[PDB]
DNA sequence: ATCGGATGTATATATCTGACACGTGCCTGGAGACTAGGGAGTAATCCCCTTGGCGGTTAAAACGCGGGGGACAGCGCGTACGTGCGTTTAAGCGGTGCTAGAGCTGTCTACGACCAATTGAGCGGCCTCGGCACCGGGATTCTCGA
DNA sequence: TCGAGAATCCCGGTGCCGAGGCCGCTCAATTGGTCGTAGACAGCTCTAGCACCGCTTAAACGCACGTACGCGCTGTCCCCCGCGTTTTAACCGCCAAGGGGATTACTCCCTAGTCTCCAGGCACGTGTCAGATATATACATCCGAT
């Protein structure tokens, strides 16, 4: 079982934070929030590195590239922008989505841009153009997450309407849609790091690992608490195999993988736990919490 | 079963190695790459149009055949014309090296096949059995190591593709003692069966183990025999399914689109155009969409599961 | 030995002769093809009626008799043939 | 095998009626084909009409019947006083 | 006691014997009459002496003594209440009767 | 000067001598491999009495020349000496082969 | 064959019909392609259990607070499609109905499948008769002259 | 002719079994192999009190067999108490079943019951009629009090796969003392003789002219 | 009692009524006489033949009967009357 | 000012309502009569069932309403609506009634 | 003695001792089939099957409890294999499909 | 004097088919009239088959035959199956 | 191309009913059981027709090639035909009444059925030879430009 | 329109095999009893047909009249006839293998035929509603002015 003890607090976001993400190197920690910022942090110090602004609105999400060379953020402007970490340049601003854009993905060989927005429609989007190449009338509700398998093969997408679609990408073929016997919504979703399942979470205090394979929940896990916002769940693995993810009670609860049972849960938030980070490499945790809280904790265990 | 109305006189289409972009040649001798649902590219390739098209790996070059006998390359970023080669005995085909991009086979009218190279424009030119055919399809194998070169009168022989000798050999039959034309070969891009069309209008789907054991001037035998019994059909163009166990043939006479499995091989389906287009061009998705070019008109055809 | 397109066997001069002996002068080109497929249709029934004869005769072999009984059901019937 | 056929009786008929005449045995088999023909015809009709009088037993009346109702005119006519004819001189003794 | 044929006694050419032979063996009725198949060979000698009349008439008129199956189709087409009992058959080598139609004739 | 018969006249002459002959006017081996194909569709590799298949032949080339006779007449309600598809496609309709 | 025309409509159901936004009432099934009369509509696919196990499913559910999908095959067998089922769970039902429900014997086993009453076009949504028995109330919405105004 | 019956005791008679109902005689077990059929034993029970047992041999989870009495008209594919003239029990909780109606009026059942059945119907329910269910002599008490007229017999109803036997009073194991309650086999051969009788008076009547039978009241 | 021309007993708006139950629109007025022909023509054959049953059924009265099995003859079977 | 619908339009609803009803159109008596005549042609002072005639006038006006019918189709060849009496004669033709 | 007729021991309706009766009193054959006349009376019973419930699809469409002649009409001229069978076969109160040529509307 | 009809087969079939649907007795006695030029129809011709075949007894295999020589494709092959389960059905017994 | 008016047609309603679904008692065809023969089925044998191929020929098919001939489109007119309204007329209801003739039963008898004994009329098979088919050549007659 | 030329008719002569005639060699035709029975026939009904006659009326015949398709004529295009040439494969003749077709001989499973009994079918009554019919109504569609 982990041990993470708070080793570094982080803030500065004037507004409620939306996300944060570990640069997959390690090096970098990017928040986005609703104040049109974005703030790169040191990874392993608490350093704020910088902030970069330049969207119009608040932003629901930003998103890594795999070299840790880009970043996409996508703001309730209803644009994406697409900037260079090390400059912080715009390289691309991707206008077309017709409402509030809420997640935004690389794929897995960072060329490529899933986006999803209010608009309850995805689009597909290049890197170096910037180009809208493919747009889904995916969701009948707002579209909470978007995420690649592990080789940009298909896309995963989660909204507010309950439903887990997975689609063709080069041809956006509605591949499959998981069903629960109700329709509970899903705020967010995303991959195994074998592609061969799905973490879902849903607006009930409920995360689900499904069989892609099998299209059926493996897993579930409760004690959280998530019923109205998109609280994030990552998979701990550069220790042992855990399921990280934040909750409305202020904790940052930590399950087992395999028997889903908590196994740590990470106290000292003031607000909601609204967007949590695992390190790529290390045993580092990052947990952002709500406006009421407006701090980013980093988290160190030693297994 | 969807359309494209953007592009116009379709000609020669070809998909990218993931299937995400369809480069296609049109009559003013343009390449019109659109992606899968609006064109990303327009290449002014030659005045001639273009029957021949093939990506690279690493989709940044496609090879492109004018009718003038034109070939050029092209960076698909730039669409600028990396090299231009021209030839007598008009060129029937191009086909990018699998797994070496610097080289590119090119099956011409009336001469044999050559196979050159972009660093050096160099050439080499793949050895003739019966000196006499003039008409010589050809093709590489899955990975490249192995060229497959069949003649208008059912020879077939496969050579090394770095030194050009003779790996095996063996004459198709039209089943009493007679040859046929062979109309072309195509690979799959997973494993190692590969199909021919001949002039008989069957389709001969074989292993090309079978054939490198089988050795030089020998029977083998076809993985399947594939043709429409009951019209008797000739077929303008076929190609494997992008995992290879489906395989689907164009019926230019009545503009239809048959559909087999490998094993089994029993049609999987019939797909009916307009009776008046004249069916040209076919080809599959690599990762259940195909393809189809009739009468300069692109059309699409899908297949989804039983959910949305 | 699998047979194939012995109707385009029927040569048009052929056709043309059949249809002098008709008393016909002048003539469409789009007749014949279709006036084969005609022939076809109508044979398409006697053979294979004729060979159901054959299905209950048990043989291998098809007789006058089998397409006899045929045009007769066809209400064609000929003579000459037993 | 022992095939039965007419042709002698045609034969006979002919130089009956045509002494000096040859046939065809293409036309012999022709001409036997339709007497094959005629003969069915009849026995068929007959049959029906007899099954319609639920009739097992099918004589002279029914032939003369059946052919008037199969021939026509003189061509029947003839054909009734014929039989009739033939078939008092055959009761005749 | 010598056995003459009942056809004899009937004074015709067909073999009433065979007749009845086929008629039992035709599945026609129970019994067959005595004088039926009398009857109905009669019949039938009448009417092929009446098609090899108009065949020898056909043949004559060709100036020829065999005769071919297409003088026989001519008087087929030719007799109206024969052509009446045989327009619903075929003729083998019969080909068509001359029939000529008047705007088909020049100027 | 080379000299060419009127139209027809030809034709008319090939319909009179078609009339005076009897015998088939379609080659035999052609018909014979058409009548094949036919009958492996409903049934492969049967064979047949060259008897049988002259009757087949023959048989047919008489429905098929009274087609034409028929065809021929109706075109003249027609009006025409060519002759029109429709013709033969409502003589079968008259002929109840509809 | 029955046997053939059932294989023939379990390949074409997945692309025949649609479920949508209904004007009835919530989702409903939608035609997609037009549909001959008395053709194979949609089976009605589900779990096959005996009768005498319905009570116990549905008191299950009742304690579960999951609504009942389950349609009587015939008086020993039901087709229970609560919690595994097909987009035939989604017909809505019409005084004027385009299709009609049958049992089909296929190898032994039952299937129920609706037809269709006549010929239904694209777009059309599907419905039928539940023929459900006179309780004492659910208003109907079916917009039909002829509605009885309750299923019952 | 007579209606000689194929047994040696008084048993489950095969006249009145469906096609799809099994026995086995080792220990005359009755089983299935599709959903719900019904069996019936050789006699009938037309007035008096009586009693039976029925002992279970196997019951997994998807497993219930169903116990108790029906009147003819019981149609032996139903599961024993679909219409209102079968009254029976089900052997998942003890809950008896009529008119397809389960009630709750009742005790528990178990896997390894060895079930005593008794029933008494008198010499618009019949006047004093009634049923009592017992677990192993135990009273599990009153199933039925308001029994229909007509004669019925003691029936068993398959689900799938169910493994249940009737028995008769000589060999019993917990059997109540009564002096007036008949088991199975007695009122199996009251029956046989009745019948018996039955064919006595029906070869009388049509071979030979009169009747005569003694005072009513037996 | 001898009859006599009644096959002009037959009206011209019978004829054109039977006409437009074919779906005719334009008539000519040679066809009604001429089509009376026909008629007679085709009846022709049937009552006689009919009689002819009746002539082997020795009756005075002519039934259904005798014109079912002469149209079953005649190939022209109807149905509904035994 | 007095109203007359255009040729063929009344005959046209006619026809569509002749298509809509099965009965006879001919009246029963001078069918009967005509019968009665034929037959006495054949054999005088024969008697009828009205089943019988029934079934005659039925059967004929059967046959009636085919021959009206393809001789409209054949008219249709002939390119008028107008009928001609070569119209029915060549269909009979064909018919084989000739 | 148990009585078992053979339509019940095929399930089905048509009789098959009376349609037996009725094939060996229409002399066809000498001997019979025994299950020949089972067959041909199921082969009936389909056709009848279908034919009537073509009507029936007739009937109801005009909202005809009692199924009339003229459906019988329409649905034989509509199936192309029953039109085909009896083609040449009228019906009594049969009328005519529905049929309309192209040219006869005014355009 | 006893009529033998099928009004009763019919009105079963029927009922089978349509146990809502009424029957007019028109229409009844076509459907009789009808389903007897049908028998005779089969029996003609099997009759015929087997006079070919010169076999005196008439069975099943006959009638296969002639059925599928008179119905147009598809119904003789919906036909001929039940008639093989009436045959199997009844060599079942 | 539209609107207004005329008219014809699909509808709801009410009731009448007579076909029609339904139930009976009584009859006999159908089922059930038993016996025989022998049609049918199987198998080994023979034959022998067919199906296959091979090579040479050319008459025949393919194809091309004007080009006059008619399919066809259009265009004038006019006569014949729909139509709506007159008129008069047999058609139909219906009900009456007689019986001629179907339509039924009961004989009794001639009449094939059938079998057995007998065989010669007829049929497969074998010469044979003469109208007939083919050919070549001469004379006749249609036809297309004067 | 009188010739040139071309396709044809006819004549004599050649050679052939089918038409025919005759020959062994039966089985199927005849003959003669013998028997059960199909129907021939007589002799009854009764009913359906046949005719009578009256009453109502929808229907039929004819008129007038617009009008519009039928028909007749012209000019065009194209296209199919006719002829020439080139290619081919049907034919034809021969050979050969076998695989099926036909045959015969056993063998016996199934059906015809018989007798028994009754139960489903059939004639026959019996209420009774599907639909026929009529009426007023609301909708569809043509035809002419605009």
């Amino acid at each position: 079982k982990p041990n993470y003890a708070l080793k570094f607090t982080l803030a500065g976001h004037t507004k409620a934070v939306s996300s944060v993400k570990f640069s997959p190197n390690g090096e970098w920690l990017a928040s986005s929030s609703a104040d049109k910022l974005i703030k790169i942090w040191g990874a392993y110090d608490g350093k704020f590195e910088k902030t970069i602004s330049g969207h119009k609105l608040g932003i629901s999400d930003v998103a890594w590239s795999s070299d840790s060379n880009l970043l996409v953020s996508a703001s309730d402007d209803k644009t994406l922008k697409i900037w260079d970490v090390s400059s912080g340049k715009c390289l691309k601003t991707l206008k077309g989505h017709s409402n509030y854009v809420f997640c935004c993905n690389f794929n897995p060989q960072s060329n490529l841009i899933v986006s999803g927005s209010f608009d309850e429609s995805v689009r597909i989007w290049d890197v170096k153009t910037g180009k809208c190449l493919k747009t889904l009338p995916a969701h009948s509700d707002p579209v909470s997450a978007v995420h690649f398998n592990r080789d940009g093969s298909l896309i995963v997408s989660s909204s507010y309407d309950g439903l887990c679609r997975i689609w063709d990408t080069a041809s956006g073929q509605c591949l499959k849609t998981l069903i629960d016997d109700d329709n509970p919504p899903v705020s967010f979703v995303k991959f195994s790091p074998n592609g061969k399942y799905i973490l879902a979470a849903t607006l009930d205090n409920t995360l689900k690992l499904w069989d892609y394979s099998k299209g059926k929940c493996l897993k579930t896990y409760t004690g959280h608490k998530n019923e109205k916002y998109c609280i994030f769940a990552n998979f701990s693995v550069t220790g042992g195999k855990w399921i990280v993810s934040g909750s409305e009670d202020n904790l940052v609860y930590i399950w087992n993988l395999q028997t889903k049972e908590i196994v740590q849960k990470l106290q000292g938030h003031t607000d909601v736990v609204i967007s949590t980070a695992c390190h790529p490499t290390e045993n580092i945790i990052a947990s952002a919490a709500l406006e009421n809280d407006k701090t980013i904790k980093l988290w160190k265990s030693d297994c | 079963d969807g359309t494209l109305d953007c592009i116009s006189m379709a000609l020669t289409c070809t998909f990218n190695r993931w299937g995400t972009l369809l480069a296609v040649g049109c009559n003013d001798g343009r390449i019109v790459i659109w992606d899968f649902r609006g064109i990303a590219k327009i290449i002014s390739a030659h005045i001639h149009p273009v029957c021949s098209l093939c990506w690279s790996r690493d989709g940044h070059k496609l090879v492109s055949a004018s009718t003038d006998n034109i070939v050029s390359q092209w960076d698909v970023l730039s669409g600028d014309c990396d090299q231009r080669f021209r030839f007598p005995s008009p060129i029937l085909k191009v086909q990018y090296h699998p797994r070496d991009q610097n080289k590119v086979l090119v099956c011409p009218m009336k001469s044999a096949p050559v196979m050159l190279t972009l660093s050096d424009s160099k050439h080499v030119v793949l050895p003739v059995d019966d000196d006499s055919d003039l008409n010589v399809v050809a093709s590489f194998d899955r990975r490249g190591e192995y060229i497959y070169t069949g003649n208008a009168k059912g020879k077939i022989l496969v050579l090394k593709t770095d030194s050009q000798d003779l790996v095996a050999s063996f004459r198709v039959t039209t089943g009493t003692s007679n040859t046929t034309a062979i109309k072309s070969i195509e690979f799959a891009r997973k494993g190692s069966c590969f199909l021919i069309n001949t002039a008989d209008r069957i389709i001969r789907v074989y292993d090309g183990r079978e054939i490198l054991t089988c050795g030089r001037d020998g029977e083998p035998e076809p993985m399947q025999k594939l043709q429409d019994l009951v019209n008797r059909t000739p077929w303008k163009k076929c190609c494997f399914s992008g995992d290879g166990e489906y395989i689907v043939a164009g019926s230019a006479r009545q503009h239809a689109l048959y559909i087999w499995e490998k094993s089994i091989g029993n049609l999987v389906k019939i797909l009916h155009g307009t009776r008046g287009e004249l069916l040209l061009d076919v080809a599959w998705h690599p990762v259940p969409i195909i393809a189809s070019i009739s009468s300069g008109v692109v059309s699409i055809w899908a297949q989804n599961q039983v959910e949305n | 030995k699998v047979l194939r397109d012995n109707i385009q066997g029927i040569t048009k001069p052929a056709i043309r002769r059949l249809a002098r002996r008709g008393g016909v002068k002048r003539i469409s080109g789009l007749i014949y093809e279709e006036t084969r497929g005609v022939l076809k249709v109508f044979l398409e029934n006697v053979i294979r009626d004729a060979v159901t004869y054959t299905e209950h005769a048990k043989r291998k072999t098809v007789t006058a008799m089998d397409v006899v009984y045929a045009l007769k059901r066809q209400g064609r019937t000929l003579y000459g043939f037993g | 095998t022992r095939k039965e056929s007419y042709a002698i009786y045609v034969y006979k008929v002919l130089k009956q009626v045509h002494p000096d005449t040859g046939i065809s045995s293409k036309a012999m088999s022709i001409m036997n084909s339709f007497v094959n023909d005629v003969f069915e015809r009849i026995a068929g009709e007959a049959s029906r009409l007899a099954h319609y009088n639920k009739r097992s037993t099918i004589t002279s009346r029914e032939i003369q019947t059946a052919v008037r109702l199969l021939l026509p005119g003189e061509l029947a006519k003839h054909a009734v006083s014929e039989g009739t004819k033939a078939v008092t001189k055959y009761t005749s003794a | 006691a010598k056995a003459k044929t009942r056809s004899s006694r009937a004074g015709l050419q067909f073999p009433v014997g065979r007749v009845h032979r086929l008629l039992r063996k035709g599945n026609y009725a129970e019994r067959v009459g005595a004088g039926a198949p009398v009857y109905l060979a009669a019949v039938l000698e009448y009417l092929t002496a009446e098609i090899l009349e108009l065949a020898g008439n056909a043949a004559r008129d060709n100036k020829k003594t065999r005769i071919i199956p297409r003088h026989l189709q001519l008087a087929v087409r030719n007799d109206e209440e024969l052509n009446k009992l045989l327009g619903r058959v075929t003729i083998a080598q019969g080909g068509v009767l001359p029939n000529i139609q008047s705007v088909l004739l020049p100027k | 000067k080379p000299h060419r018969y009127r139209p027809g006249t030809v034709a008319l002459r090939e319909i009179r001598r078609y009339q005076k002959s009897t015998e088939l006017l379609i080659r035999k081996l052609p018909f014979q491999r058409l009548v094949r194909e036919i009958a492996q569709d409903f049934k492969t590799d049967l064979r047949f009495q060259s008897s049988a298949v002259m009757a087949l032949q023959e048989a047919s080339e008489a429905y098929l020349v009274a087609l034409f006779e028929d065809t021929n007449l109706c075109a003249i309600h027609a009006k025409r000496v060519t002759i029109m598809p429709k013709d033969i496609q409502l003589a079968r309709r008259i002929r109840g082969e509809r | 064959p029955m046997p053939m025309r059932f294989r023939h409509l379990k390949k074409t159901s997945k692309e025949a019909v649609g479920v949508y936004r209904s004007p009835i009432h919530g989702r409903g099934l939608f035609c997609k392609r037009n549909i001959d009369a008395g053709e194979m509509v949609i089976e009605y696919a589900g779990i096959v259990i005996r009768s005498i196990l319905t009570d116990k499913r549905e008191k299950y559910y009742d304690s579960k607070g999951i609504g009942c999908y389950m349609f009587r095959i015939d008086d020993s067998e039901v087709v229970d499609a609560t919690m595994h089922g097909n987009a035939a769970r989604f017909i809505n039902h019409s005084c004027e109905p385009n299709c009609y429900s049958r049992v089909i014997n296929i190898d032994g086993q039952k299937h129920i499948v609706i037809f269709a009453m006549r010929k239904i076009y694209r777009g059309e949504e599907l419905t039928y008769d539940y023929k459900f028995p006179i309780e004492d109330k659910l208003p109907c919405n079916c917009g039909a002259k002829k509605c009885r105004k309750f299923l019952n | 002719l007579y209606r000689a019956c194929l047994y040696e005791r008084v048993l489950l008679a095969l006249h009145d079994r469906a096609p799809q109902l099994k026995i086995s005689d080792d220990r005359l077990t009755v089983v299935g192999e599709k959903g719900y059929s019904m069996v019936r034993a050789s006699h009938g029970v037309r007035k008096g009190a009586w009693y039976f047992e029925i002992t279970v041999d196997e019951m997994p989870p998807d497993t219930a067999a169903r116990l108790g009495w029906s009147q003819p008209l019981g149609n032996l594919q139903a599961p024993l108490g679909y219409d209102k003239f079968s009254y029976s029990w089900r052997s998942k909780k003890g809950t008896k079943f009529h008119q397809s109606i389960g009630k709750h009026y009742s005790s528990g059942y178990g896997q390894g019951d060895v079930l005593g059945f008794y029933i008494n119907l008198p010499e618009k329910q019949t006047p004093h009629s009634e049923i009592i269910f017992y677990k192993n002599g135990v009273n599990q008490g009153v199933a039925y009090k308001d029994i229909f007229e007509g004669v019925y017999f003691p029936a068993i109803s398959l689900y799938k796969s169910c493994t249940v036997s009737i028995n008769f009073g000589p060999c019993f194991k917990y059997p109540p003392k009564d002096l007036t309650y008949r088991p199975m086999s007695d009122m199996g051969w009251g029956a046989v003789v009745e019948h018996t009788l039955a064919d006595v008076l029906y070869h009388v009547e049509t071979e030979v002219d009169g009747r005569r039978s003694p005072p009513w009241e037996p």
